[PDB]
């Protein structure tokens, strides 16, 4: 009836009906289970919670995350999320509409031959069609032209489209993300004598990382300010009424993005393979991508990560040639936006997997690309 | 994933 | 038929049947044996008298405690008190119900043991079932989150609960409880003259620390003002006719619970035993435990406690946290209370254990689990 | 066949038959012999009388008393006196009955083992019994709780018992009694002229001392008042047809009681050996002890002696104790009834040493106290 | 100038100058006055006698001891028995000389408090200090680790020090001491048809108890040798020249130590409070206090008391461990000497308790120990 | 002259000069203070102690640890431990020497920083140098590649190092260690009826722990053999001559480092975090680490833990590589020989910081890490 | 003593 | 008595 | 209990 | 530590 759409990405599920403006349910891609002792199976107990059931009981839960880096690790938890999300987040019945999944580029063909299969078996999904994060991205900005750097929590990618071509030689991947940051500002807190690591001290740690960190615009004179007596620290709440004082991590944890040898990774910053993907494209299109930077993603977030970017490509790129970034407000949700645009679309309507083909057809359907 | 990584 | 509860703490039987809103049978664990001379055994003497019994005619008894901190030493005087029980207190055939005893945590595994096998052997009960006492507290308020403070005469314990989850690693005990008080009290007496040395004269002590001990505010300008002439000092007719006159005793005593060095314990107060173990808990469940406190147990009943844990915690705990202390008219029967409802319950049926598991899988099982 | 008592105390012989309500044969423990001249062997005389004998002739006779504060001195007499009172007064064969005897507290041992062989020797008594005199007064009160002070003509003794269990602790022995009090009499009747020394004499002091004196309630304003001329003065006819009158000894000989000092001791007065013997005692038995003081044996015979003490003890104890002096108009023979109930009792039976047994444990046995 | 010390201890006074090996004075601490009449006041005659004076005329005197237990009951005859020593015996001005003063540990505060008031007072002590009894016997003996039993006449008391530190939690207290033995013994002479009621009497039995008894090493076997023919009995010759037998009584006297019970109380035996005492202790210590027991006191006299103590505790304590009792030659004289050497150490001197301090800071500093 | 190293890890202090083949000094990292009482100031008594003066005497000391899991809480005892090596162990003058100091990787800055401090200030160290523990592990073995898995009392800490080149990535730390262990052990064994409660206890406790606990190789089957009756329990005797006995809790206890969850902990068993590291490490290292696991630190010292983690890691490793346990009997002193080796090294000598820069430069310097 | 024993 | 007082 | 403490 | 666990 009404086509819905799922951003399962690697880390939040953000799911709601195609033609709304905004998600209908935003909640963690989490699994939790009872830590210090098993479940009292006689009585009124529960075995697991989900997302933000989860979250909320988390001191007493070890949570877990069916997703990493957009690959499903754990099936019967992401199966069980599902559920949670038909059932207590949207509260409709699945066989009721068609279903549109979201994936990032590059994965095991395995991955989204299980999910369909899951989506055909468990669930009773009329149709679905499993499209790229990036590409719907580039849908909700409405823009035919440009490159797009989606970068969630468990993976970011970057994907070139030229005047509504796909370029599909150039998509790049970086198993970089915000759970790397995540994990890499927790490890540096340690060196203020603040300690996180249990499951659901870094579930805090994401959430102090989401309001105090922001891009440093310089680096290296933002830590020579950070190192002079500054305003640069600013104070948290912990749950328990604790206060701590952040300095310079503010800006050492997400620098990681334009220097991922902090963490021990040969790949380049995130502004070296926008620049070198574009230089992998005909000289052609160059300049038109050059104009043309959409950011998505919640690692986008981060204030004043627009403006480092200009900077950095701005260096790299011809000094003739302007260089603008595009950074909506609503970058958190792109993707989403993108697939209630698309699944709207009248067109789109004659990509739908159905059941019946994938029965007669088999699993290898799922890749497909007609369009 | 399989070989490389975790996942 | 009816299951029935009985509190047998280390120093006062507190027995009933479940569903009554108050216990049955209140009397002290005691048994008592003639002192200055054998009995006539050809003519109308008694052995040995027990409760009330052995209180009443303490005069010339020699009385002794079965359990000490909450283990049973002497179990042929056990096995008399709950004789003496079920048939002159309750006065019923305890091979008609099921029987829910209670018990402090950490305990040797014997005692345990033991005890059940005296269930099931002198005594011939369907079923049974043993259950902390902070426990079975918590389910007194009816509150499903919080921490518990149960300290009877014998012990001291303490027990964190999140969310109907128990927390089985941040359990503490102390053997320090009213039993050391009631010594300690007994021992400065001195100090004016007043000399209690027997086993009965101990008895008239006890009575005299629940009538007039009160917790000081501040401890320390509340000795500046029993130092100087002052309305602190009370009167108290002992058994005798004669008046004795308490000083700054009446606060002196129960202060011991919040500094145990004055008997010579390195034990933390009270006080600092409820923060840290707080401490030793998820940063998460902590806020929550801070707002729930429950106090229950005898030695709890001392006039401004609360009030006194009140101030001691909100100087320990950060300031922005609200700390509450709970402490209902009834903490003297709120174990016994919990088992009642405990009892009652319909989930809880299936963790009664009977003699035939008993008889067939033997001794081990009184460790189970399961719920 | 029928257990037979003989209090055959320290003065005064009283015997009979278990379940009569008073003594049967009641005759005082003299033997006399002829003073002025040796016996006309080969004619008519008699060499010793006893009893009423001996005091109906005693112009001619010196009268001893075998007994002496409760202790045989003359074993020959004593034997005599037993002999006079089975042949003589009850007329009964003593191998019949068993023999319920009764005995001071705090004797040699050899008094005691001595009787019991004469008793298994000189006469076949079948079993025997020697009893304490205060407890066996006790008996006759009926009550269970109390404290008896027994103060006869060779001994005074005061024994505490608590719910029938006898305090063999504080039992007190003073051998100030009724033939001091005789004997200090005699002495200050030499103020007036009457001057009494023969042993005859003595006895006839006894009379007027039973008759004449009486206790003084307030003894200081007693002696004002006999000071000044009053009705205090009593006459009273001498054998002989003379009139002696008797002024303030009427109350200076029984105050001696009170006042032990007057003839030299240093004995606290019988007002003060009672307080002390409760004082002795635990604390929680003191308050029955208070109420419950029952007096017994001819010394407290004297009119007022009751009040004297209620007074005596009421300045000495708390002023919220309630002091109560037990006094029952047959005191005298107090002891001898409590024998009577002793012996008639189903239990009691048990107790009997036999002859049997004397023979075979040998002597050693009239001490064991099994009951 | 010359520190003195003052063992006025229960019972008997034993006083000297610090730095001699042995008391200079030591006498009775009793005060006698009249019995049988009234002083001549206008005649050559004396109102009372102290000590020796005392002892030595009390066949007309009766006897009083100001202290019983340890704490002064007659405050107007300790002050002459303090007069009595300073004038007659040592004969020596107090307000020359520091006075250091004994004490059993657990009194009513108003004991010290008066005595210091009546030195300040009464007397002019320049500066005074109180000392517990036990604590200066170890000093006697020389060694830092122990524990001592200080048992006089009127009171015994046990005090564990380790390594120099005193542990003021395990300090033990009985009323139980020479004094019940004495009465004791006096009691059950009357077995034997000895009486000895008068407190000159008692004064005799003291000696009795002195010179024959001793400590049966197995009581029970003993007590058969003594019911067998034995030489267990003694012969002792009384003032006036009687001479009396003693039998079993020469072991059932001391033995009430072991078996207080034998008085009626419920006291453990010193061999079972020495251990209790050890136990109250924490497990590292316990070792070396087995190995140094010190005995002090005069009812440590006895023969055999020592080897008797070793088997008990033996008994007691772990077969592997080594139980050592230590009881020097001098014992009788061991607080005295301790005081000695303690007043003479360089250290001591800043404890000191000047009449200056006391007038300004007042009463309560006579309970300071900052030592 | 000679640099000396000073292995101060956070429980035992092992101390001595490069060159040397082991260490000098060895005693725990202890400061105790008087417990029951406070301290004679104006006597010959003492303050505290420190290391073995306090373990020796502590049964009547409050034990503390300076040190907590690395990180130093009270540093005016660690400044009077550090005293104590240089004056009373080593007895050297530490401004003669340059200082060698160990650290757990991982620390607040602060730690550091303030150790450095007092070095240069306090002491006046010429020159100093601050070392990670597993690192120099590393140098005792010689090896240049492996992974270190340090576990002392406070803290266990595993570092990879390949060719000389350590990998700074992959550095993972436990809090999880010895002192818990001990904890938890000492909790378990209130099931046998064993209290172990004070803090001189628990050093008893460490005692046990490491004379009878081993490392099952398969635990269940452990369990079930030791639920069987058998000959694992053990016998040990405990300071006062006690004998007790361990059953299954001699493995129960080190079980722990292999699953954490025993204790309320989400860590990983230590094979798992030894496992993980590796495969966060590039795959051409993998092969060299399974061959190069270095254990190091006192709680490798149970019997079997090597063979229980050869076994464990062969699991989760591939079949085809080949996993060594590199153990060697020193395992204890590891870190202190390679703090000997490295201060012993020409080339080393010029990574000194001096007191010099430290002034110059400021604190920062502490972190330099150019070697 | 004033309450227990005498004393 | 034999000792102290008569009897 | 058994070792340590009393009970 | 500061925050999370004790040290
Ligand atoms: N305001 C913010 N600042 C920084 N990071 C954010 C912010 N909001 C969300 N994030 C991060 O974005 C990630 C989740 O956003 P999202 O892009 O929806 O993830 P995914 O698409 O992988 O589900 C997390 O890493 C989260 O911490
Ligand atoms: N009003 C009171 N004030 C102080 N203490 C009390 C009061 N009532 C009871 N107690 C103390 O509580 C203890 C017994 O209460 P309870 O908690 O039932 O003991 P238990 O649970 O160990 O049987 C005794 O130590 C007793 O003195
Ligand atoms: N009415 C009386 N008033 C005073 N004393 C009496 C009276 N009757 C008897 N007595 C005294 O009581 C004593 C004998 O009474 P009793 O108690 O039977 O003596 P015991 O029990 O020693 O044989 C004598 O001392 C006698 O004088
Ligand atoms: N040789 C002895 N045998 C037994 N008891 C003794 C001996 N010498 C003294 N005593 C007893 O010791 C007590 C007095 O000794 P002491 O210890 O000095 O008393 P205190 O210290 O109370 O003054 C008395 O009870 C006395 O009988
Ligand atoms: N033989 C042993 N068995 C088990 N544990 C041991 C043994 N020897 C020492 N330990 C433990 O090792 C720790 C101290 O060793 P160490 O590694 O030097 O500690 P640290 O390096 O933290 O100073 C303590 O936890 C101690 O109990
Ligand atoms: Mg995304
Ligand atoms: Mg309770
Ligand atoms: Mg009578
Ligand atoms: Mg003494
Ligand atoms: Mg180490």
């Amino acid at each position: 009836t009404t086509a819905l759409v799922c951003d399962n990405g690697s880390g939040l599920v953000k799911a709601g009906f195609a033609g709304d403006d905004a998600p209908r349910a935003v909640f963690p891609s989490i699994v939790g289970r009872p830590r210090h002792q098993g479940v009292m199976v006689g009585m009124g107990q529960k075995d697991s919670y989900v997302g933000d059931e989860a979250q909320s009981k988390r001191g007493i839960l070890t949570l877990k995350y069916p997703i990493e880096h957009g690959i499903i690790t754990n099936w019967d938890d992401m199966e069980k999320i599902w559920h949670h999300t038909f059932y207590n987040e949207l509260r409709v019945a699945p066989e009721e509409h068609p279903t549109l999944l979201t994936e990032a580029p590059l994965n095991p063909k395995a991955n989204r031959e299980k999910m369909t299969q899951i989506m055909f078996e468990t669930f009773n999904v009329p149709a679905m069609y499993v499209a790229i994060q990036a590409v719907l991205s580039l849908y909700a900005s409405g823009r035919t032209t440009g490159i797009v750097l989606d970068s969630g929590d468990g993976v970011t990618h970057n994907v070139p489209i030229y005047e509504g071509y796909a370029l599909p030689h150039a998509i790049m991947r970086l198993d970089l993300a915000g759970r790397d940051l995540t994990d890499y500002l927790m490890k540096i807190l340690t060196e203020r004598g603040y300690s996180f690591v249990t499951t659901a001290e870094r579930e805090i740690v994401r959430d102090i990382k989401e309001k105090l960190c922001y891009v440093a615009l310089d680096f290296e004179n933002e830590m020579a300010t950070a190192a002079s007596s500054s305003s640069l620290e600013k104070s948290y709440e912990l749950p328990d009424g604790q206060v701590i004082t952040i300095g310079n991590e503010r800006f050492r944890c997400p620098e990681t993005l334009f220097q991922p040898s902090f963490i021990g990774m040969e790949s380049a910053g995130i502004h070296e393979t926008t620049y070198n993907s574009i230089m992998k494209c005909d000289i052609d299109i160059r300049k038109d991508l050059y104009a043309n930077n959409v950011m998505s993603g919640g690692t986008t977030m981060y204030p004043g990560i627009a403006d480092r970017m200009q900077k950095e490509i701005t260096a790299l790129a011809p000094s003739t040639m302007k260089i603008k970034i595009i950074a909506p407000p609503e970058r958190k949700y792109s993707v989403w936006i993108g697939g209630s645009i698309l699944a709207s679309l009248s067109t789109f309507q004659q990509m739908w997997i159905t059941k019946q083909e994938y029965d007669e057809a088999g699993p290898s359907i799922v890749h497909r690309k007609c369009f | 994933w399989x070989a490389x990584c975790p996942a």
